[PDB]
């Protein structure tokens, strides 16, 4: 629909043939979805596996090696050789493909996190009377959609009717208007008008700041205002994490030093260039020792270390989502394992938000100035209308008490919520606010008129007794809740009439703070008597006792205005006269309701203790109840002293600032606070360098969620509060936060053990190739042999590391320090110490066959250093058998073997093998065998060993490879040992 | 997810198919 904003409101409905009252029928939706398509942008998806391997072969080093190989073959044509350039390519192509799959799976996984929370909108369609919450991509033009405060607007929408006094919208992401703007519903005559002047439209991707409204969808998909903009570009933020840079810089540093050592190996040979390689023509001598130099370069320059950070993320964030922690900001995953304080809200995060009225009272006798109370309890704590009203633990019929009748009448009419039976889950579920639906179930359980419900079905039984009260009193309007009075009320009139605009009542429900001052009378049965001091004090005293004990009940005060003002004399635009509309009240009773602790919170808070993480409840109960709840869930002790560890927001506002900063250091419970207080707290905690995770759900939580180190939004919450956040909890659970923090720590250790493996494996490669030249030895490894080993390790054991378990005793440690360097000075030692051993061993293996080997040439302490020409016969009276495949097949062997051993070493950062055995990761064990079966493959086949220049090894030879390799596990175990105890690691 | 074990198996396949081609290139150039 074009220029909806210029068409009037009847005209938009008319254009699509849709009713405001019902919405699109199922058919209309199909037709319009056929015609306009989904509310999406087309999936771009432009990349290919073919292209990416080619794109990998565009860096210089890889081309150079291929050039060196080509040239070497052409030159020595005069008299493999040729297979070398071909197998180099193949291995490089092999390694490339593996590296591409690696990279792309990681990208897709990260991108897939968006699937855990699809954009949703609310529509009205004809097949259900209620509002429906559908995936937004299934919203079509002509849909009647609904928006309210906190929502992210699902399509371009003409506004139909403003349910508030004001609708107020944040369209900054669109128009740049940083402040919120207001909207109306009259038409904007100019068709060519500019977005900011369409004060009657709500554009897609835009937040609502205040208000509720109903509209008709005019355009979806690319046709939207933001669609036109999003279609141009991306527009991709394009990385990278702060840790990714700190480690990137270390990559640059290291990469440099490897370049220097790679040039330096060339110059060791620069005098050897004319020795027969052969017979030492300078160009052939040059290019040979230059394949080596650049081979080591390509194979050992590390590599894509940010690739490692963007893989542990992809693994870990997947895990967190499967555990209800949906990560929005990837940077925060690093700082998550640093969390040191968690402020959490109570209702529905530490508790469960399953309300249930489970005590209640009304007035009994009233003698002079004192009163008796009639006081009952109710069983059943789900929403199911199954349970009984007891008195003195004796079941009783609630209608026998006229006071109870009126208390139930109030709970049915001051209610905007309802019960619905879920025939698929087979359970009674809520519709609307939990605290209200708890009143709904109570009226069902009470059944004050004794209507015949035993024989109805679950579905019709679900609101049976409530419907009878409505059949009795017509609710005409509602005086919506306001803070100035802490109550709400409904103006009802009697069922049957013929004008007759009289007989009426107002039923008022709210907090005792608000309601009681406004009661002049007390209802005793059906009679009424003057409210007085000791009566007031008596009611209050019981509300207190219920708050501070055992089940800690939040209480509602229910009252009635027996002679309300005339319908003609009331006005609902300004909320602030309702406290005077609700005066001259008559007290009726009190409902007290339960909101049970989460089942896993108590044990969760204990885990935060073990892991040095402070937990701070921020609730809205009065202080007394709040503290009772903290004791119940283990924040406080059964008899702990806390007159300085828990604050009312008002109490907190009278401490000088000096002492507010103080309180925040010891406080674990804040009650009845303002949204301003969330930021205030974060500020103070920040001054002690504490990493704070704050929860939130409403638009007003946005500032503190932004300001916190880690903002954590409720999934049941608002779109507005989630954008502010780094994590969304799918299940609103506190325990989810702690599992998030644990995985944070787990991922970080997995990063640390990934890179320890990459660096030490690369360092050894550099060492052996260096020693073999610096000492004047024969090449322990042909360039071809290197890339092979490097292919196998990056493909099997390296990948297999991603599937490690969380390190042990990971939360019996305190929070990591922010700014604690990623690579400790000490740690770099291990990278070198282990790495050196690899290189030392691999050449120490080639050196061994050349000396102490019984089937080898006895050269004990004799110069293998001696120049490879060696036909002179000055120390040999043989002669050039130095080009044997045997020495290399120990070098290649020890290398391949150590790489596996040093992979077992990468199971934990500090933890031993006798504590985290080789079999903690089977995939690793699997991969080692898979590797080992290839090494054994290229060894024995017979065509291939000629290309790889290798000879078989008997059980006499593979033995030594144990004695040479295995102590790398010894060595690292020693290193790890010094760590665990001395290093405090 | 068992997508992890598939990832490792598919890696092992490539470096096997790679080693295969060289057995195929040896005989091919030989005759
Ligand atoms: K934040
Ligand atoms: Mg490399
Ligand atoms: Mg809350
Ligand atoms: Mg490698």
């Amino acid at each position: 629909m074009e220029a909806a904003h210029s068409k009037s409101t009847e005209e938009c409905l008319a254009y699509f043939g849709v009713s405001e009252t019902t919405g699109l029928t199922p058919d209309q939706v199909k037709r319009h979805l056929e015609k306009y398509g989904h509310n999406e942008l087309p999936a771009e998806e432009g990349k290919s596996l073919w292209e990416l391997v080619i794109e990998q072969f565009e860096d210089l080093l890889v081309r150079i090696l291929l050039l060196a190989a080509c040239i070497s073959f052409v030159l020595a044509w005069f008299e493999t050789a040729f297979v070398e350039p071909f197998v180099i390519l193949l291995i490089l192509i092999a390694n490339a493909i593996v590296g591409v799959w690696q990279e792309r799976n990681a990208e897709n996984a990260i991108e897939a996190l968006k699937e855990y929370e699809p954009e949703m909108g609310k529509v009205y369609r004809a097949d259900r009377k209620s509002v429906q919450r559908i995936k937004a991509r299934d919203i079509v033009p002509g849909d009647i959609v609904e928006v309210a405060v906190g929502d992210k607007v699902p399509a371009d929408i003409r506004i139909l009717s403003i349910k508030s006094t004001t609708l107020r919208v944040d369209q900054s992401i669109l128009t740049g208007e940083s402040v919120s703007v207001i909207k109306h519903t009259e038409p904007v005559p100019d068709p060519r008008a500019v977005n900011q002047d369409k004060k009657n439209m709500l554009f897609s991707g835009t937040n609502i700041a205040a208000g509720k409204a109903l509209g008709i969808v005019a355009t979806t998909g690319v046709s939207t205002e933001i669609g036109k903009i999003r279609d141009q570009m991306a527009a991709t933020e394009q990385d990278k994490t702060p840790l990714q840079q700190k480690l990137d810089e270390f990559g640059e540093q290291l990469s440099k030093v490897i370049s220097l050592i790679c040039v330096a190996v060339w110059l060791i040979n620069i005098g050897h260039f004319n020795d027969p390689v052969h017979g030492g023509s300078w160009i052939r001598g040059a290019i040979y020792y230059f394949k080596i130099a650049v081979a080591l370069a390509v194979a050992a320059i590390p590599e894509g270390l940010p690739a490692v950070i963007t893989t542990c993320l992809a693994l870990g964030t997947r895990r967190m989502a499967k555990k209800n922690a949906i990560v929005r900001s990837l940077p925060s995953v690093e700082t998550l394992g640093c969390t040191s304080v968690i402020c959490s809200d109570k209702t529905g995060t530490l508790t469960t938000n399953q309300m249930s009225v489970c005590k209640m009272f009304i007035i009994d006798k009233v003698d002079g100035d004192f009163c008796s109370l009639n006081e009952f309890s109710i069983t059943g704590s789900t929403y199911a209308p199954e349970g009984e009203v007891l008195k003195n633990d004796k079941p009783i019929r609630s209608g026998q008490f006229d006071g109870l009748v009126e208390l139930a009448t109030i709970c049915a009419l001051c209610n905007d919520s309802s019960l619905d039976f879920n025939e698929t889950k087979g359970v009674y579920e809520k519709v609307g606010e939990a605290t209200e639906t708890a009143l709904t179930t109570l009226v069902e359980k009470m059944n004050v008129f004794n209507t015949e419900v035993r024989n109805l079905s679950k579905v019709e039984r679900a609101n049976a007794c409530n419907s009878v009260i409505r059949q009795l009193m017509k609710k005409e309007f509602t005086l919506e809740f306001s803070r100035d009075r802490k109550s709400m009320s409904v103006y009802c009139s009697p069922a049957k009439s013929s004008r007759a605009a009289v007989g009426n009542k107002m039923f008022v429900k709210g907090a005792p703070e608000g309601v009681i001052d406004r009661c002049n009378y007390v209802r005793v049965g059906t009679t009424r008597v003057p409210m007085t001091g000791p009566v007031k004090e008596k009611i209050l005293s019981v509300i207190k006792e219920w708050g501070t004990g055992r089940d800690t009940l939040r209480c509602l005060a229910l009252a009635t205005r027996d002679t309300p003002p005339k319908r003609e004399e009331m006005v609902l635009d300004d909320s602030s006269r309702f406290m005077e509309y609700e005066t001259d009240l008559t007290f009726v009773g009190v409902v007290g309701m339960l909101d049970p602790p989460r089942k896993e919170v108590m044990g969760s808070i204990q885990l935060c203790r073990d892991a040095g993480i402070r937990v701070i409840m921020i609730t809205g109960d009065n202080k007394g109840t709040a503290i009772a709840i903290c004791r119940r869930i283990g924040i406080f002790g059964e008899n702990e002293e806390v007159a300085d560890r828990a604050y009312t927001g008002r109490e907190f506002d009278d401490l000088p600032l000096a002492e507010q900063r103080e309180a925040c250091r010891r406080a674990c419970c804040f009650a009845r606070v303002e949204p301003s207080h969330k930021s205030k707290i974060v500020e103070y905690l920040q001054s002690y360098d504490e990493i704070t995770a704050m929860t939130g759900d409403g638009v007003n939580d946005a500032p503190a969620l932004k300001k916190a180190e880690i903002g954590i939004a409720m999934g049941s919450g608002t779109a507005v509060a989630k954008t502010a956040s780094e994590m969304v909890l799918a299940d609103d659970n506190f325990s989810t936060i702690v599992a998030a923090v644990e995985e944070g720590r787990a991922i970080y250790n997995n990063m640390k053990q990934f890179i320890r493996y990459l660096i030490s494996s690369n360092v050894g490669e550099v060492v052996c190739i260096f020693l073999t030249a610096a000492l004047g030895l024969p090449e322990a490894l042909i360039p071809v042999q290197l890339l092979w080993v490097n292919l196998v390790t990056d493909g099997l054991p390296a990948t297999a590391l991603g599937f490690n378990p969380p390190d042990l005793d990971i939360m019996d440690r305190p929070p990591r320090s922010p700014k604690e360097p990623l690579i400790s000075g000490w740690l770099f030692f291990r990278y070198m110490a282990i790495g050196g051993y690899v290189g030392a061993a691999t050449v120490g293996a080639a050196a061994w066959w050349f000396m102490y080997a019984e089937d080898g040439p006895g050269v004990t302490y004799h110069q293998l250093t001696h120049f490879m020409q060696c036909t002179e016969d000055h120390p040999h009276f043989d002669c050039e058998i130095f080009e044997a495949p045997e020495p290399m097949t120990m070098a290649l062997s020890v290398l391949v073997t150590i790489e596996m051993c040093n992979a077992l070493n990468s199971l934990s950062e500090n933890q031993s093998l006798m504590r985290m055995p080789p079999w903690v990761n089977i995939w690793l064990l699997g991969s080692i065998c898979l590797s080992m079966s290839l090494h054994f493959l290229i060894l024995y086949v017979d065509p291939l060993p000629m290309i790889f220049k290798l000879k078989a090894l008997d059980l006499t030879q593979w033995l030594m490879v144990l004695k040479i390799s295995l102590p790398v596990i010894g060595l690292d175990e020693i290193l790890k040992f010094i760590a665990r105890n001395y290093l405090e690691g | 997810m068992e997508r992890s074990t598939r990832e490792l198996c598919l890696n092992f396949t490539v470096v096997l198919i790679t080693v295969i081609l060289i057995w195929l290139l040896v005989r091919s150039y030989q005759y």
